[PDB]
């Protein structure tokens, strides 16, 4: 109980939605009572790094546009006196 | 020169990008199908006419179809990096999958897809002046894979004849396995591809997990490092099409020397310098070192040992800066070694293939450069303990004709399981009478 | 490839309220209908739930059927209430008294055209359907009832799909209602001819998951309902993302059942744990694995020592390697392998989906099919057969029309499902 | 100051033709270096002693030498390193006027004892518009540098070297002038009657090139043309071409060309070639040590492969050597 | 590598107080088990594996449980400063305490809390690939600490087997006292402990007050003072296993090298440069003054005097800036000493360990800081001293009964007194048999 609340406390402070309410029955409009909402917000959920959604597959990653490149084959140029004497030579 | 590629279900499909990424970096065709020439003078070599063909304005587009019942992977094909590269019309795809049924595949669900393929496969072998074989690549583990294989196999088969079909095949690995209903559809899918494929390669998954952990230092491979072994070994046996060298061998070549009965048409596949970037440059990879690696189980991509069998027949494949000296005094070591056991009825055992262009590096990859390396294809007794152990399972399951409803209800007479258990009963038979010793003369 | 759901009584409306959201936020929905996610891997399945509204909308392919709007109000008030479409909404005017011959027989009959209509309407606008997903209670009146009437209906109009139903049954320790034990037989009766495959769950396993993993000092309804929405959310996605081993609902039907009315299944969701552990471990395959088969995360009152696993299915949301995924099935496997029904060689399957649930870094949802699921039907057996032979409250169902027949048949085919299955969990090879 | 620096390093290997990355740790209270790898998480060396590396050194784009292996520093691997260094990375030139040639040494001397990098330099002339709004004459020397504090210290170059210098600072008129005075263009070298002297890049890390410079214009040469290259392997074999198989460290010369950046010089006198070999000395140090002592390779020499400067032998090739160093290299 | 430490009782907890604070402080974690968010390099090094685990976000956690049976002192770490480092399962408290009766602690209490231990330690053990001991922190003088101590050693003992277990035990000071039941309670733990541990370090809280009176200058010292100089101590024992050196030393070398017979494993322990930091101005710290200190009995943290005895075996583990010829001089001129004897039989009495890690500075603390330490362990005959001041006290209080109705009363048969003390009567017997000297004749 002690981390939750810390927890809770630990965010930012001040159209919304109600993630979760450490009370059962929320005072409401007028004398209206209302419940039901869930205790805590990370059920099913990391509190390290929530709101975090890996949208990446496999195969983007394995076969991305770095694996196709031809530069990386190619035998290294020449030195431009050697290119010079290539092109008279030809 | 030319080939045609027929990729199949999932794992075909998988294999098909990595050995289509092979191919066009061995090449050196762009994403978008375009070469880019350093040169105007001169002209481009015709080494690529195998795998793809140009169009008037010079964009290259591949020799291949993609074949899957469901969508998924081939929409994610669509969407990927190569979208541009592959025509639309190759790549097919259904609404729903054959859900691991054979039955569902063959006579349900295929039956509907299968002319659209048929009339694919016309369509590009009209656009050919020498073809010389079709190769399959699919899983026979899974429904639509079986099933719609077998199929368009046979309607092939009726329709081009003569022509050759070399399947690689990806079987149920011995323990690791993935789904309850694989004995029934690898004995179904067998039966099949029995009559109807001229050789079939064996593939094993956990043999290339092994082969990944104990040589190069990988701890949790995925399925992009088994595929991109496999397109490995595909571009060194295709090689011999594509490139000078000293001793070419063509396809008929190889089902010539492998194949010594008709039946006896499964082979054992192997590759040498499997070796990580770090430890290729403390050691020389002289011809003999790759050619002792060959043979040694540690070496396979199928989970069998050969040391519990006799060789038929072994085609080597050489390539790179090797000299046919060195290829003599190898096999000639090979033949004075004791564990090397051949059938006394195949007295001059191998086949040699010597080819000058050395293997390509990918990116990516996590093979070394070398300068040289040796594929093995080999026919080996063997194998019968592989299908042994698909019987055997298939008995225990049979005994209470597990799931058998859902194999009826899709189409299927129940005497289907008892012929093809009985198919396979007479070819492990056959593999027991022909590696049995000649002692008997009359 | 779309699913069409349903939501019959206090119980389903609820749960698909908090299934609803949770889907919405997945898919990044805004509650008033508007997408607003930010990769197309969100997109591109979108119409697997979803039917698209003019200029950007999407509403939800439900339907919400209740005797008393009272529920409908509530739903609709809640915050993602606006999202569905309001001739979707099918209510009476008088209540179901907690009586399954009511619900099914008097104002069923009178309702069932309409609901009817709105499920045709909705299945003919697929372009191609796969099966129906049901969530109600058996313990109550109108869920019960009218749902299993529902169920037998689709059936007659849509053999060749699937049938899928989330159940919630009656505790052990406390009832909620008297009259429980008559509603939950003739459900199971209804259920085992209509259904082709259908899961559990009871609501003190999800108290002891509450308690003893996340410690949570005051749960509510709400967490309850949360879980249950993450294991059905869980189970179709698959279907609606992209992965290195696709599955489908087909699929899984065909690898878990061995025979055809041997359908009903265990659920399980791997990674739970309280708020202030959780920054002491991290998420990894052995440990998702061993909190998979550890029975305080099982939705079920029953445990698995006692009985043998028949099959099962782990379907994996996330980036991981199939080396460790085989492996660990392999180990597991081998490590319990009398609990393993031995005329099976494999009884695992896995499949890997590509995209975990938000906030997740990994994800498993379990479906176990295992004989230990024959202990709950005897008990709520045993109630049922304590209250007949003395006529307890019998007149009420018999004045609304019910042949005492029908009351000896729901009995004796639940005490042939219990025999089958303890019938396998004793078989041999011989 | 620091009490670790790290930084991360690229190491061109001969024998396999890749490109290593390791991580490198200087602990400087008590000067012992550590070596680690980034693409297997292991040790590749200890905490050894290394007298021969100093904290002076160790800035972005330089090169070490640790036990045979040439390191080029690429990028920050700390955070600690990367505030220390969160200045010293704006540019700015500094121009020497007509009347400024003949200090210009000194003037580069001083900058290099400022703890001043010099990141590019070149003799050239402005066109008209950059030469009206900057204020600078026609023939002038730019200099292109970064350091710490840089704005603050170059300001004592107004006393100590009365209108000879103009500073820039805005980055505008810094942007303009890189595109003007560097880049592909024309150059300033005479093609007859002419010689080339090269700074090879150890001078060039340790900081002798003022002097050299300056000892150059004391002795009465001319300098037409001068500007800072970096070799690729193939140029600098393609640049020693006639030394192989005559001296019996042709790889090694090779390799050092090939390690950073060089300057390079024109000279023009009577007799150029032999003047300058004369003033240059013999090709070992071991000679200049005992008969030569005055020479630049007995200061700024410790072996054959770095005697510090290079100078052409024959007098066939001085125009050839022009050519390669002012218009192959400049241009393209 | 690893090392699995537990703590139990009051003594057993504060002293892990300062340990883990040392620990922390020598590695460089943060109280809140993180590194600073500057210093982070991309790639770590092992040295906090012995006693730490990383989680995948970075955090540390540290490889320890604190037991106890009342709830204060641990709600005191729940509360403290520590709060974040410990993972909450691993902080175990029990209802109310075993109020000095062993018998409370071992049949009533202990038996409900033991399995949780168990299973904590297990979960523990299983995320290990090099365990390589057992480290026990606990008081003989209370009843949890003896009771709990010996059930827990016992079921660990039988659970893990070969795996060694090194025991830091408080025994009573000889004439400081704090409860009247003390005899009782250490007697009928040290039963227990003769069978089940591999080494065992003996502490007396006089001592370590007469030292701090002595070298420091402390008028007033309090419990704080002597858990610091305790944690110094293990931490200079466990420095060969975490920092590189000339000589390692490995736990079971120590084992090897110090017990001669599987009865004889009770060592005394000295620490040397304890000094103020206006002393140290004053003085020269070399190799040879720190190795003469070491040996005299003012230097010793137990209330025995080795002059009336005879070593039978010493291991002297030096850190920080020695080197090995500075240690072999000193050993030398100590063997030259004349009131320093060995047994005859043991002619290699020394073991020596070189580390290069100099001893870390505390901020509250108050010993100086120095470039080199020397920490020694060591087997000799005077022990024997201290077992039979405890049992005469334990027969002055049996005599007449004095207590007895409360253990009786706890479940203990009388006749578990008898036992004990017989079984310690042994221990007296086997440390005056071991010291002889025989065959003289030749
Ligand atoms: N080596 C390798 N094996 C694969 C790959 N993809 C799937 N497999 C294996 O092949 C078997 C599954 O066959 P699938 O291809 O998924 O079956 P399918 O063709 O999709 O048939 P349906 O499920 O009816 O659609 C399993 O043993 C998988 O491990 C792959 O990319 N590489
Ligand atoms: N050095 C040192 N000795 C301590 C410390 N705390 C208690 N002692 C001594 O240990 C003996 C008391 O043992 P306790 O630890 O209090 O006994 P216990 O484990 O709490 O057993 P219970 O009283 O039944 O809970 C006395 O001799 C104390 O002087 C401490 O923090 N440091
Ligand atoms: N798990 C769960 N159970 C519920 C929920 N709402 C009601 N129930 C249970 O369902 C039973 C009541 O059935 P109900 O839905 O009212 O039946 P109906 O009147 O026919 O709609 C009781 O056992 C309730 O505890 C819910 O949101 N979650
Ligand atoms: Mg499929
Ligand atoms: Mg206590």
């Amino acid at each position: 109980e002690k981390v939750l609340e810390d927890d809770l406390l630990a965010q930012q402070p001040v159209t919304t939605v109600l993630r979760a309410s450490l009370d059962a029955i929320r005072p409401g409009k007028n004398d209206r009572f209302t419940g039901g909402y869930s205790s805590t917000p990370y059920v099913t959920s990391d509190a390290r790094n929530p709101h975090s959604r890996f949208l990446q597959t496999t195969n983007r990653e394995d076969y991305c546009e770095k694996n196709a490149d031809l530069r990386t084959l190619r035998r290294p140029d020449l030195g431009a006196r050697s290119r010079v004497l290539l092109q008279v030579a030809l | 020169r030319e080939a045609i590629c027929i990729h199949i279900g999932q794992a075909g499909c998988q294999v098909g990008n990595a050995c289509w990424e092979l191919f066009c970096l061995e090449h050196g065709i762009q994403p978008d199908g375009a070469m880019p020439s350093d040169k105007t003078i001169g002209v481009e070599d015709d080494a690529f006419n195998t795998f793809f063909s140009e169009t008037g304005a010079g964009k290259h587009v591949p020799r291949a179809v993609f074949l899957d019942l469901e969508p998924t992977v081939v929409d994610e094909v669509r969407t990927g990096t190569y979208r541009q590269l592959f025509h639309p019309e190759q790549l097919i795809s259904g609404k729903e999958d054959a859900a691991n049924n054979y039955a569902r595949g063959h006579y349900t669900i295929g039956k509907e897809i299968v002319d659209l393929c048929l009339d694919r496969i016309r369509k590009l072998a009209d656009n050919c002046t020498g073809l010389q074989g079709f190769l399959v690549y699919h899983a026979v583990g899974g429904g639509t894979g079986s099933g719609l294989g077998a199929l368009l196999l046979e309607r092939l088969s009726v329709d081009y004849g003569k022509k050759s079909k070399l399947g690689y095949t990806v079987y149920p690995s011995p323990q690791v396995s993935t789904a309850v209903v694989e004995p029934y559809n690898s004995v179904l899918s067998t039966h099949s591809l029995l009559e109807h494929t001229d050789v079939a390669a064996m593939l094993d998954n956990e043999a290339i997990y092994d082969l990944t952990r104990r040589n190069l230092d990988i701890e949790r491979p995925t399925y992009t490092n088994l595929n991109r072994l496999i397109g490995q070994v595909v571009s060194s046996l295709t090689a011999s099409l594509r490139f000078d060298g000293a001793l070419n061998v063509d396809l008929t070549e190889f089902q010539t020397n492998l194949v010594p009965y008709p039946r006896i048409h499964f082979v054992l596949t192997s590759y040498a310098p499997v070796i990580s970037a770090e430890k290729a440059y403390h050691e020389q990879l002289s011809v003999s070192e790759i050619s002792n690696a060959v043979f040694e189980p540690a070496s396979m991509m199928t989970k069998c040992d050969p040391r519990h069998g006799k060789y038929m027949a072994c085609c080597l494949m050489y390539r790179g800066d090797v000299v046919p000296k060195d290829v003599n005094a190898a096999v000639a070591t090979i033949k004075t070694k004791r564990t090397i056991q051949f059938v006394d009825w195949s007295p001059t055992g191998f086949k040699c293939g010597i080819n000058y262009q050395p293997p390509t590096v990918v990116p990516g990859g996590d093979l070394a450069k070398v300068q040289r390396a040796v594929c093995m294809i080999a026919n080996s007794t063997a194998i019968a303990e592989v299908f042994a152990r698909i019987d055997h399972k298939f008995d225990l399951m049979y005994s209470k004709r597990a799931f058998v409803h859902w194999y009826v209800g899709e189409g299927m007479e129940e005497g289907e399981f008892s012929e093809a258990r009985e198919d396979l009963a007479a070819l492990e038979k056959d593999y027991e009478e022909v590696g049995a010793e000649s002692a008997d003369m009359d | 490839r779309e699913i069409v759901c349903v939501q019959a009584g206090q119980c389903g409306n609820q749960i698909g309220s908090k299934f609803w959201e949770v889907i919405s936020d997945e898919h990044g929905v805004d509650p008033t209908g508007t997408y607003q996610g930010d990769s197309d891997l969100q997109l591109e399945r979108i119409n697997v739930y979803f039917d698209e509204a003019t200029g950007g909308r999407y509403v939800p392919r439900s339907v919400l059927i209740d005797l008393e709007p009272g529920t409908m109000d509530s739903v609709r008030a809640g915050p993602y209430g606006q999202i569905f479409r309001p001739d979707n909404f099918i209510f009476g005017q008088s209540g179901a008294g907690n009586n399954w011959a009511k619900g099914h027989y008097t104002e069923g009959a009178e309702l069932i055209d309409s609901v009817l209509d709105v499920c045709c309407k909705e299945a003919e606008s697929c372009d191609c359907l796969q099966g129906f997903q049901i969530c109600h209670s058996l313990g109550g009146g109108t869920g019960s009832g009218m749902g299993t009437l529902l169920i037998s209906k689709l059936r007659e109009q849509y053999p060749d799909r699937i049938m899928m139903t989330f159940s919630i049954i009656p505790s052990p320790k406390v009832s909620d209602t008297v009259v429980e034990p008559y509603n939950t037989t003739l459900s199971v009766h209804q259920l085992v001819e209509n259904s082709d495959e259908s899961m559990c769950i009871d609501n003190e396993a999800l108290y002891d998951i509450c308690f003893r993993t996340l410690k949570l000092t005051t749960p509510t309804f709400g967490d309850l309902n949360h879980l249950v929405s993450a294991v059905v959310s869980g189970v179709t996605c698959c279907l609606r993302f992209p992965g290195q081993l696709n599955s489908d609902l087909r699929k899984l039907a065909v690898n878990l059942v061995p025979f055809p009315r041997l359908h009903f299944f265990m659920m399980g969701f791997a990674p739970l744990t309280s708020r202030g552990s959780q920054q002491y471990r991290g998420l990894s395959v052995p440990e998702l694995t061993q909190q998979m088969f550890d029975a305080k995360n099982m939705m079920q009152a029953a445990d698995p020592r006692h009985g043998r696993y028949l099959t099962a299915s782990a379907l994996f949301r996330g980036r991981m390697s199939t080396k460790e995924v085989d492996e660990q099935m392999l180990n597991v496997q081998n490590k319990n392998s009398s609990y393993f029904i031995e005329w099976i060689p494999n009884n695992i399957k896995s499949s890997v989906c590509d995209i975990p649930p938000k906030g997740l870094k990994m994800a498993v949802t379990f479906i176990g099919n295992n004989t230990c699921i024959q202990e709950m039907f005897r008990r709520v057996g045993e109630q049922f057969t304590l209250m007949f032979r003395r006529k307890a409250f019998l007149h009420w169902y018999t004045g609304e029309g019910m042949d005492e027949m029908e009351f000896t048949e729901a009995e004796s085919n639940m005490n042939d499902l219990v025999s089958e299955y303890q019938q396998y969990q004793d078989a041999t090879i011989e | 100051a620091l009490e670790r620096y790290a930084f991360k390093v690229d190491y061109c290997d001969p024998q396999a033709n890749l490109v290593r990355q390791y991580l490198l740790l200087y602990f400087a209270e008590d000067s012992t270096i550590e070596m680690h790898d980034l693409k297997t998480k292991r040790v590749f060396l200890k905490r050894c002693a290394y007298p021969s590396l100093t904290p002076r050194e160790l800035f972005i784009g330089a090169t070490v030498g640790v036990f045979s292996r040439s390191l080029k520093l690429v990028d920050y691997g700390d955070e600690v390193t990367r505030r220390h260094f969160s200045g010293s990375e704006a540019e700015f030139v500094v121009f020497i006027q007509e009347g400024g040639l003949c200090h210009m040494g000194s003037i580069i001397d001083r900058m290099h004892t400022w703890e001043l990098r010099i990141t590019n330099i070149r003799l050239v002339d402005l066109p008209d518009s950059l030469c009206r709004d900057l204020g600078v004459s026609r023939r002038c020397v730019a200099i292109l540098f970064k350091g710490s504090n840089a704005i603050e210290k170059v300001g004592g170059l107004s006393t100590e070297f009365p209108n000879m210098t103009v500073v820039v600072a805005e980055p505008s008129d810094v942007n303009s002038v890189r595109g003007a005075a560097f880049g592909p263009g024309g150059t300033t070298a005479v093609m007859k009657n002419c010689s080339v002297c090269v700074i090879k890049p150890h001078a060039i890390m340790s900081g002798y090139q003022g002097a050299i410079i300056q000892r150059l214009i004391d002795e009465g040469f001319h300098i037409t043309a001068l500007g800072m290259y970096s070799l690729t392997v193939a140029d600098a074999e393609d640049f020693l071409e006639v030394y192989n198989g005559v001296v019996p460290e042709y790889q090694r010369l090779v390799e050092q060309m090939s390690s950073g950046p060089c300057w390079a010089v024109q000279v023009c006198a009577e007799n150029s070639v032999s003047a300058l070999r004369a003033i240059c000395g013999p090709h070992d140090p071991d000679v200049c040590h005992v008969l030569f002592p005055h020479t630049i390779r007995s200061k700024y020499g410790v072996d054959r492969t770095r005697n510090g400067v290079h100078c052409t032998d024959l007098e066939e090739d001085a125009p050839l050597e022009s050519e390669f160093f002012f218009s192959l290299l400049q241009n393209a």
